[PDB]
């Protein structure tokens, strides 16, 4: 019947026609999705003799009637899905039975209200959503003052038209209590005088909701008197959608207090409502979506502790000097812009990532001007010019080029400055390296990852010596033929070393004598035909190795250790070592002692 | 075959032939080979969580076949569409903004497959086999 993605613990009953639920099943399993099967009732102890499960889940499944007592057997359940089944009406105690619920999703089940919804039993209860229903109020029920760990509400997708005073009482009955509310896709039109009086909510998110600017600009105005952590605005390219967007409509936003404003996607835009001053506050504003093309005009006042731009369409790259701002996040612009210094004494997190962003001159103080720098990561952008080795930026810890063009790195000692740096990524930035001394500086980092890249004459050369405490190197895909002599000497505290996907003609024993603390050694496709006797005999800590994927020729005496080590290692080969010609494994072939 | 037509382009859609879980897709105008700003209309219940929801197109202009080209319309966090926020069952019933600029001096047979994926769990939501016409 179903399917066994994980023997005896998982399994994937989705669209199997079944009339009913199926008897043959193991009663070990934590999960399974019943989807989109033609259930129709919901049997009493329908899955009585079940009674592990954490997620079960019956989306799709016809059901219209849930007998009382159906889940009784389901102690440990914490997931409960019922989207998309018409249960008109819930009979109290439809649920009682369950004890250890987390999540229940009753989306699309033709909900009226949340009175009449007989949950008030359900105390380890975290998340409702009830979304995509028929709900016209935003009644918090009084029954909540039982549901002590109940902290997200998500109300979507529902008639909702008015808040009211009464409607959110609740909440001034108790400002002991978190709690966050969904409200987008609601044609609310009116939030009445007063309606957010003495309320906290940590995040409230409304999108999608409002026709006309003086309708949204009203209802933000009533918004008065809000604690929110999170303030989530905007709405959807497929909606209900504003006439015009102006600053103005913030008005009201003087009122309440927000930690977290977020905008979102907003057909009409101007930039100046970011630097509209009631978002002046804020301790972290962001934006997703935003039709923003330049932002400068910001006031060194406004207390921002953490700016975000995500998927943006910025022209002109932002000239910023917030004393405060200690995290700045612009990533996934659509215009390829290029960089341009800053000033931000506070900034000690940095991601520019995926925006094509081209920089000129990388890097110093000077460009951000911070002795606090941490986190910084350029990656995939485009042109990075390497003119400077990082000189007062020396509290970085992590540093991220993948997929950008790095230039000019292998003309000099780039990176020296960076004596406490623990990341690097260099991977796919098509570096060549022609110099030895690409790497000095970089005592104690940890982490190397540079795969995608390449090594003059195709020769792994001496670029590690002062890298003492890499415990994660990763050349993979370097089109190396050869290492030369020395080169890992000095790596004594690696553990992983990869050298996958390259050209490797041969090994030489002497390579791997000082990996004294190597778990983990790949050498899968490439080019080996053979091993010198004995080069594995003296990697003590080895757990992992990969070797599949080289035409190792198996004739004797010549494949006599590396087949016998094999046979007698095989927990650890990952993959399976072959010969050439006839494909046979490695460790299979026995020589005449 | 679900087809309209505009007096320059026909369009016609079906199922692919190893993929033919169901959707009601239209458009409106019906495209047009040079420019059409309008709305896709979609009714279909996902087979999956729309989160993370992206396409996988395989175009062939006069049945010269492209390379993969992979479009996410659901990043997971703070998405343009409504429809992102779908689940597993529930209902889509949305018309869609789209914007055609154009092909100024357009040719011959177009022809496109689109698989949704559902890139949480990398399972296939659905798959359309598209075609484009041009004059007689
Ligand atoms: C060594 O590097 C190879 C290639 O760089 C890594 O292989 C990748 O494995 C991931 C996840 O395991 C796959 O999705 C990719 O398809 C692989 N890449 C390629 C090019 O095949 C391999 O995991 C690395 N070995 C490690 C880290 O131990
Ligand atoms: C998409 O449409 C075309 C048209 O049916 C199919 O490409 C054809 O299918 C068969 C099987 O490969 C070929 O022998 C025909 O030559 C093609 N038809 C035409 C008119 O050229 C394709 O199989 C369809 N299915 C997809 C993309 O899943
Ligand atoms: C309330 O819970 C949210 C998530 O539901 C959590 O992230 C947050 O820390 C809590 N808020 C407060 C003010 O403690
Ligand atoms: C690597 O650089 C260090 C740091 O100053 C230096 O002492 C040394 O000369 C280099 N390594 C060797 C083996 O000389
Ligand atoms: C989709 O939208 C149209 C708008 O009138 C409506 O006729 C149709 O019933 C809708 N379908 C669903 C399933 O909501
Ligand atoms: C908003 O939506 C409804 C559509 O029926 C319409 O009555 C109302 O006037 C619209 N207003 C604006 C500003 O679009």
């Amino acid at each position: 019947p179903c399917i066994e993605v994980v023997p005896n613990i998982t399994y994937q009953c989705m669209d199997q026609k079944l009339s009913k639920v199926p008897d043959d099943i193991p009663s070990s399993t934590k999960n399974i999705d019943l989807s989109f099967n033609p259930l129709k009732i919901l049997k009493s102890y329908s899955f009585s003799n079940f009674s592990e499960l954490q997620w079960l889940d019956l989306s799709r499944c016809e059901i219209e009637t849930i007998e009382d007592k159906a889940w009784h057997g389901l102690h440990h359940l914490s997931n409960l899905i019922l989207t998309g089944n018409p249960i008109q009406s819930f009979s109290p105690g439809s649920f009682s039975g369950l004890t250890s619920l987390e999540n229940l999703v009753a989306v699309e089940t033709k909900l009226a209200s949340l009175e009449s919804f007989p949950i008030g039993q359900l105390i380890t209860l975290k998340k409702l959503n009830v979304a995509h229903n028929f709900i016209h109020s935003c009644k918090l029920p009084a029954y909540f003052s039982n549901l002590t760990n109940l902290v997200h509400v998500d109300l979507s997708y529902n008639y909702i038209q008015t808040i009211t005073v009464n409607d959110l009482q609740f909440l001034r009955e108790n400002p002991q209590v978190n709690l966050s509310l969904d409200m987008s896709l609601n044609p609310i039109d009116f939030i009445q005088d007063q309606a957010f009086q003495g309320i906290k909510l940590h995040e409230l998110t409304l999108r999608g909701n409002f026709n006309s600017s003086n309708i949204m600009k009203t209802c933000l105005q009533n918004l008065a008197g809000l604690h929110v952590h999170r303030l989530i605005l905007g709405e959807f390219k497929d909606e209900r959608n504003l006439e015009i967007f102006e600053p103005s409509i913030m008005e009201g936003l003087c009122d309440v207090t927000i930690d977290e404003f977020r905008l979102t996607y907003t057909n009409d835009f101007s930039d100046d409502i970011v630097k509209f001053h009631c978002l002046a506050n804020v301790s972290a504003m962001s934006l997703a979506g935003v039709s923003i093309k330049y932002l400068e005009d910001v006031p060194k006042h406004f207390k921002w502790q953490s700016l975000s731009i995500i998927r943006c369409q910025l022209k002109q790259f932002p000239t910023l000097d917030l004393p405060f701002l200690k995290s700045l996040t612009l990533t996934m612009n659509k215009g390829s812009i290029s960089f341009k210094k800053v000033a931000l004494p506070s900034l000690s997190y940095l991601d520019l990532s995926r925006n094509a962003l081209s920089f000129s001159g990388c890097c110093s103080y000077s460009d951000l001007g911070t002795n606090s720098l941490r986190h910084l990561d350029l990656s995939f952008n485009g042109a990075i010019i390497m003119s400077a080795n990082f000189m007062g930026l020396e509290e970085l810890q992590h540093l991220d080029f993948q997929h950008s063009t790095l230039k000019r790195v292998t003309e000099f000692s780039a990176f020296l400055s960076l004596e406490k740096l623990l990341y690097l990524d260099i991977s796919y930035t098509n570096t060549k390296i022609d110099f030895d001394g690409i790497f000095l500086g970089l005592t104690s980092l940890n982490t190397l990852k540079m795969a995608g890249n390449s090594f003059k004459d195709n020769t792994l050369s001496n670029v590690f010596a002062n890298t003492t405490n890499l415990t994660f190197l990763d050349l993979s895909k370097c089109q190396l033929e050869q290492i030369s002599w020395g080169v890992f000497d000095t790596l004594h505290r690696l553990q992983l070393l990869n050298m996958s996907h390259n050209n490797l003609l041969f090994l030489d024993s002497s390579h791997y004598n000082q990996l004294y603390s190597l778990k983990e050694l790949a050498l899968d496709t490439n080019q080996l035909k053979s091993v010198p006797d004995g080069i594995f005999d003296r990697l003590t800590s080895l757990q992992k190795i990969w070797l599949h994927t080289n035409p190792w020729d198996c004739s004797c005496p010549r494949i006599d250790y590396l087949s016998r080590w094999l046979n007698k290692n095989s927990q650890k080969e990952q993959g399976s070592a072959k010969c050439s010609g006839s494909g046979k494994p490695v460790r299979s072939i026995i020589c005449p002692t | 075959q679900w087809f309209c037509n505009s007096s320059d382009a026909i369009i016609s859609y079906s199922y692919c032939d190893h993929l033919k879980f169901p959707i009601s897709i239209s458009s409106e105008p019906c495209i047009r080979l040079r420019g059409t700003n309008g709305f896709v209309h979609v009714e279909f219940i996902p087979r999956g969580n729309l989160k993370y929801l992206y396409f996988n197109l395989f175009i062939s202009v006069n049945s010269i076949e492209l390379p993969k080209r992979k479009e996410v319309l659901c990043h997971g966090h703070d998405d343009d569409y409504s429809f992102c926020r779908a689940l597993k069952g529930e209902t889509v019933n949305t018309s869609i903004p789209f914007s055609f600029e154009g092909i100024l001096f357009p040719k011959g047979h177009y022809r496109c497959v689109a698989e949704a994926i559902a890139g949480d769990t990398e399972e296939k939501l659905f798959c359309l086999n598209f075609t484009i016409i041009h004059r007689r």
